[PDB]
């Protein structure tokens, strides 16, 4: 009796590897003739029916903290982001002198100062000659230098160009497929912590749409939860991470902008063009949102319960508003066709928790140069939008915060967080796991070679 | 069954079809990446056949050798390692014993290329 | 004759000589374009041998299989397809039998590699 | 021994151990650079498999063939030619004998595929 | 920019007598129609 | 050693290294200050 060993070829083994993944696009993307970001151009179109099949008698580890797919992921989206403002207009000369004054139009108390009224020089599309034009431009986009002299906040900083102005901002479902050699296994357990087994694993070539949803909190149009919703974290304990939680029901969302706007073509120089706002036309209101109260309650109490289970049953849960963050990590960015909204959030997280129709409307702000993905050394103008934008959509996660280890209190306040682009593509990979695979294998078998 | 579709089965049955998991192996800023993704997949494909090609085997996948097997390696019943252990859990078994395995390979076959060689003259 | 120097010709007369036609098989903007074209020529010709890798040959390039063949697929005489026809024309003909015969190569092969295995232990 | 650790010794001991020759034969402006190495050293490791697969065999990598040989090429006896010469020197003796010889191994290696085929049938 | 630029003086080594210069210029600001002026020294073989 | 192409030639230089290491000391006595001035938006230069 003797075995001897030898060798087999194209085994199912998976092991664990660092690689790239690349576009796929659906047919009715590629019906849209429009080059804006996240296009098809440079995205190759996907292939109907994926070939997702079950797996059974095999136990998997996932991660959701330390995986790899969010880290490339968020260096994508600002590489493309970079190349869309590439070959078009230039907004270096914008910055001029501004003897800037209120304006006064049966204008709302709720928005007084947010809207001023002046003009500056600006080169024409010669160069001897000389020409001045005037428009509207929002508080925080002015601000005081030392009767009354104005300036933008972009001139003693970084400079950037405006928003292209024939591409758009909405956002575009795509898939992501490992090449070939490189498969995607996907977690379906419905029970799912982020770390630990994961006996219902399934692989599958190409994984479901995934919209780039634009917003620090309160993330938008996310994948909605099945049942018993969970909470995703870290270690909980420690309070320096954030905790990421989706719910199951969808509460829907109104941000309506009331205000009536008309677009002027300025001529910069010889085949440059920049949009400056114009005059109002209609009554002047504030941008505000609606959610049901209804909704919002049960929602909060549907998910309160859930996370006593970490802490404890008699625990008293309060919810805070943050403060002050430059307007970075202190409101609800969100944008509604290529316009961006940073508005009051207080007026959500304002309840508190024992152990045992109309709406809530919320007054805000709107300005047109932003900083999102920071990025010190550069910024983005925000183009004017014809008529009045009214979009709906919903909210299927939230972010909490925990607060600072002063005692074992029971009296507990989460309070949201946000600010962190790698946290809101981590609600969306969280089943997925990049592998490698080794065709080689080795086993002992019974077999002699002949000479 | 398909792209790996009897992975976590008994390696019995597993053994039975392999053309199938090895089927899907091979098939302007994202033009590097696109580029660089295939160039990557090729050349591991290629290294596996270089691997097995050197030895007395080509494409048959199923590569009889008469190198001598060690009993401490495996220690271990021929009947319980062929109808219930996964090959995932063979893989971690084997961790430690890898780079000592193919050598073994090598110089077998190398040995017995000139003896199958002479042979020929007379 | 040379590169595809008797295509049009008779298959019978084709047949004899195969080498020349797989000879020239493999042999800053514009970087881009040439680089791609390399990956995707030399991408092709490894998945024709891949197909054939898994059958039983890896480089004769004639290889004789035992599976059986349907009479209704070519419902002619060996005299009149292997002396006149042209291979462009043959390939015309089977245009609808694609993805069917080589399942039935594959799936022969695999089912006698295991017959090839165990008789070697007795 | 390593990496070309025998090239200059005596071609009957270099002739001993030929994978570890072949071992180490594989394996964002700079992208550009590291891309285009690559796409080319596989493409020449790519050709060589290719001139051999053409012949009567595919990896063993010692291809014994039938093909005459010339007298006149060598004009010397074997014993001296696997003894001392090493393998440098013979390349440059045969420096002009260069696209003859491997047409001479297609020809009848092609040759007699066919006289290898009709046997089967009979 | 055109300089109106001369010598400099400040205890200095009669072996270095021409290589330092104390002059300004007319320099844009971060705006445009504002203007402003600094000096700097330069190197004699810096100006012709 | 000595290395040079053809020696007879003067037209080629001559590339000569020898064996023990000859140290070098080069200062800068004279105290500079660097001087940030804005030249537009994002863009800084600086001066002595
Ligand atoms: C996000 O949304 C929250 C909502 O809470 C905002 O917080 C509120 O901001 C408003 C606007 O600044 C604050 O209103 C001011 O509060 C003070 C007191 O008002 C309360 O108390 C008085 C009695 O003392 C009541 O009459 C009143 O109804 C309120 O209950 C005062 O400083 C202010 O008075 C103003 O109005 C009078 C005229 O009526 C003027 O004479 C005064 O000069 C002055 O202008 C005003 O009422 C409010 O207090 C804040 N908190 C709350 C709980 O409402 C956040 O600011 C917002 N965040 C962002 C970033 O937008
Ligand atoms: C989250 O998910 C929600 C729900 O899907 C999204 O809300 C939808 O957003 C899309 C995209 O904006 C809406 O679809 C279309 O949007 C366009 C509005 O902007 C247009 O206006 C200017 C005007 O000059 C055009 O130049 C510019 O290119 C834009 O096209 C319109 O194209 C559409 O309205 C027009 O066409 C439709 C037919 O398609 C007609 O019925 C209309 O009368 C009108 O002529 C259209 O609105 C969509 O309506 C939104 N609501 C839905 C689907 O319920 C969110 O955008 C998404 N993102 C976030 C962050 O929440
Ligand atoms: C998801 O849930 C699983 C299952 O509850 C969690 O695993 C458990 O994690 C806790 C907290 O770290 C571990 O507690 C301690 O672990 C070690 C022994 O493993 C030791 O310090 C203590 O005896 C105590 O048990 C627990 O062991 C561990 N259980 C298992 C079966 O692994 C997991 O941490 C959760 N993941 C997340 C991201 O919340
Ligand atoms: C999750 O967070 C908890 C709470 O921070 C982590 O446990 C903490 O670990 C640190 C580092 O080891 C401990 O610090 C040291 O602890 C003792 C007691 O003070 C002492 O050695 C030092 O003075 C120092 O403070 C800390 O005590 C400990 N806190 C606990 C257990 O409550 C835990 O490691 C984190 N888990 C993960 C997976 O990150
Ligand atoms: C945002 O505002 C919209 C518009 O008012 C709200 O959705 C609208 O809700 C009304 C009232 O339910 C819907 O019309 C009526 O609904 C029921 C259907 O059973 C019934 O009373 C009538 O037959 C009628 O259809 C209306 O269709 C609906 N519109 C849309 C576009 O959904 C929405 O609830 C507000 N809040 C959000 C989105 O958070
Ligand atoms: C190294 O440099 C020497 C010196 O230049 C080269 O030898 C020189 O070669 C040139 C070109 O053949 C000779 O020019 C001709 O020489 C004779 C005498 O004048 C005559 O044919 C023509 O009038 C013309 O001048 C030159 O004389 C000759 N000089 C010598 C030998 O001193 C030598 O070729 C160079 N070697 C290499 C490897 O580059
Ligand atoms: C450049 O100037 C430096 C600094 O003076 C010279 O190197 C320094 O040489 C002194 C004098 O030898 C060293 O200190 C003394 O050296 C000997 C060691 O046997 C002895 O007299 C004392 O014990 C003391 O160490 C000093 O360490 C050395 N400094 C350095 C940084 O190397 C240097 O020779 C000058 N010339 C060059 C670099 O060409
Ligand atoms: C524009 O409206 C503002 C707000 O009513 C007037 O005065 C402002 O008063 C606040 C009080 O805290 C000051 O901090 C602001 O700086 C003032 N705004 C300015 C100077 O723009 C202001 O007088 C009005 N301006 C004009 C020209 O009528
Ligand atoms: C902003 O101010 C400008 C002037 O600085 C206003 O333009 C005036 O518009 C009226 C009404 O059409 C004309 O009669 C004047 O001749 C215009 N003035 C100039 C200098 O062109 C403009 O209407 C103001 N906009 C708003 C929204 O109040
Ligand atoms: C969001 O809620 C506000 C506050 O209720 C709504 O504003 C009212 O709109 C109605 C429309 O008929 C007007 O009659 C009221 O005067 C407005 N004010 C108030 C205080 O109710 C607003 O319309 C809602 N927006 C959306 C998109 O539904
Ligand atoms: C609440 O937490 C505090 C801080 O950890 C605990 O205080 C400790 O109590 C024990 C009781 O045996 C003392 O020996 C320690 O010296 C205390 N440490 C401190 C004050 O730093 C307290 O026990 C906790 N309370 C409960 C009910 O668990
Ligand atoms: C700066 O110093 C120089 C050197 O002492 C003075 O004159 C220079 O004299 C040489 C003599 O060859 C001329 O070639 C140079 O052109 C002179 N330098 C100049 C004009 O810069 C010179 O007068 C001194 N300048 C001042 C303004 O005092
Ligand atoms: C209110 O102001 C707007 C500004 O566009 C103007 O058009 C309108 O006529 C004003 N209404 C009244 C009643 O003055
Ligand atoms: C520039 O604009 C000012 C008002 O800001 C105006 O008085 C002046 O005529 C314009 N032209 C020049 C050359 O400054
Ligand atoms: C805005 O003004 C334009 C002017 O043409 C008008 O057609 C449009 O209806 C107005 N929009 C609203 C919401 O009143
Ligand atoms: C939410 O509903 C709970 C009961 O489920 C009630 O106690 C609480 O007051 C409600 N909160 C609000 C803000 O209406
Ligand atoms: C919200 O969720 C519902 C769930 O049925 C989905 O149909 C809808 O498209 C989502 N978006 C909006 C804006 O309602
Ligand atoms: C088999 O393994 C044992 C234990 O490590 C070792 O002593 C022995 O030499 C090995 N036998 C061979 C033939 O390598
Ligand atoms: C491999 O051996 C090392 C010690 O050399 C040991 O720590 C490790 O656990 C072994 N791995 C496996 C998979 O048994
Ligand atoms: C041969 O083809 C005929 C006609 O389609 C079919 O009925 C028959 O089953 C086929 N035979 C085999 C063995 O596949
Ligand atoms: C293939 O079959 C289809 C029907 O399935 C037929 O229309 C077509 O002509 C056939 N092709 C050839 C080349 O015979
Ligand atoms: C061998 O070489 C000689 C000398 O060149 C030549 O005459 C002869 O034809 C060659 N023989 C064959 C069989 O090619
Ligand atoms: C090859 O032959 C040529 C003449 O055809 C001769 O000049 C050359 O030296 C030869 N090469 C060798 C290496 O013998
Ligand atoms: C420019 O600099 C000169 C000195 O070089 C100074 O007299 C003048 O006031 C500055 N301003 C302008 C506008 O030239
Ligand atoms: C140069 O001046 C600075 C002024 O802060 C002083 O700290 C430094 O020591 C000076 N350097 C020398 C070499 O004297």
């Amino acid at each position: 009796e003797n075995l001897w060993v030898t060798v087999y070829y194209g085994v199912p083994v998976w092991k664990d590897a660092e690689t790239t993944l690349f576009c796929a696009s659906d047919a009715k993307a590629y019906e849209t003739e429009k080059h804006n970001v996240w296009a098809t151009h440079a995205c190759v179109p996907t292939d109907p029916n994926p070939q997702e099949i079950h797996l059974e008698n095999v136990t998997e580890e996932f991660n959701m903290w330390k995986n790899n797919m969010v880290e490339q992921m968020h260096t994508d989206i600002i590489s493309l982001w970079d190349q869309s403002l590439k070959p078009c207009v230039k907004l270096t000369p914008l910055c001029v002198t501004l003897q800037c004054t209120n304006v006064t139009n049966n204008i709302t108390d709720d928005m007084r100062g947010e809207l001023k009224n002046c003009s500056f020089n600006m080169t024409t599309e010669l160069r001897d000659k000389k020409q001045k034009v005037y428009s509207l431009f929002y508080r925080l986009d002015v601000v005081q230098i030392n009767n009354k002299e104005y300036r933008l906040i972009n001139c003693n900083t970084s400079a950037c160009t405006q928003a292209c102005p024939k591409v758009s901002f909405e956002p575009i479902p795509i898939h992501y497929c490992a090449p070939a050699g490189f498969a995607i296994l996907k977690c379906k357990d419905k029970k799912f912590n982020g770390t630990g087994p994961c006996p219902s694993v399934s692989t599958v070539q190409c994984t479901h749409g995934i919209k780039p949803v634009v917003s620090t909190q309160l993330l938008l149009n996310g994948s909605l939860a099945e049942e018993e919703v969970m909470i995703r974290s870290e270690n909980i304990t420690n309070n320096a991470k954030n905790i990421l939680v989706q719910f199951n029901t969808p509460v829907q969302i109104n941000c309506t902008r009331p205000n009536n706007n008309t677009r002027k073509s300025i001529r910069i120089g010889p085949g440059q063009a920049f949009y400056a706002t114009g005059d109002i036309i209609g009554d002047i209101r504030q941008a505000h949102c609606n959610v049901s109260k209804a909704t919002w309650n049960e929602t909060l109490g549907k998910v309160v319960k859930q996370l006593r289970k970490h802490f404890g049953n008699n625990t008293i849960i309060r919810f805070a508003n943050s403060s002050g963050g430059d307007l970075e990590v202190t409101t609800h960015s969100f944008n509604c066709g290529g316009e961006f909204f940073y508005c009051n959030t207080s007026g959500l997280f304002n309840s508190t928790w024992i152990s045992n129709n109309d709406s809530i409307t919320l007054p805000c702000r709107i300005k047109q140069i932003i900083n999102m993905w920071q990025r010190i050394g550069q910024c983005m103008y925000a183009p004017p939008i014809q008529g009045v934008i009214r979009c709906v959509s919903n909210i299927t996660g939230l972010i909490l915060t925990r607060d600072g280890g002063s005692t074992n209190s029971t009296t507990e306040t989460f309070r949201p967080g946000g600010g962190d682009m790698r946290d809101n593509w981590r609600s969306e990979l969280y089943k997925y796991k990049v592998v490698k695979i080794e065709p080689l294998g080795v086993a002992p078998t019974r077999c002699k070679r002949r000479v | 069954l398909g792209f790996l579709g009897a992975a976590g089965s008994t390696m019995g049955a597993a053994s039975m079809t392999l053309t199938v998991q090895a089927r899907n192996l091979l098939s302007t800023v994202w033009g590097i990446k696109q580029l660089q993704a295939r160039v990557l997949a090729v050349e591991r494909y290629l290294r596996d056949q270089q691997l097995l090609g050197i030895w007395g085997c080509s494409g048959k996948l199923i590569c009889c050798t008469n190198v001598p097997w060690n009993s401490s390696w495996s220690n271990r019943n021929l009947s319980e390692i062929w109808d219930n252990m996964t090959w995932l859990q063979w893989d971690k078994e084997i961790s430690n014993y890898t780079q000592i395995i193919y050598g073994l390979l090598e110089e077998s076959q190398n040995q017995q290329e000139k003896n199958e060689q002479d042979l020929l003259a007379l």
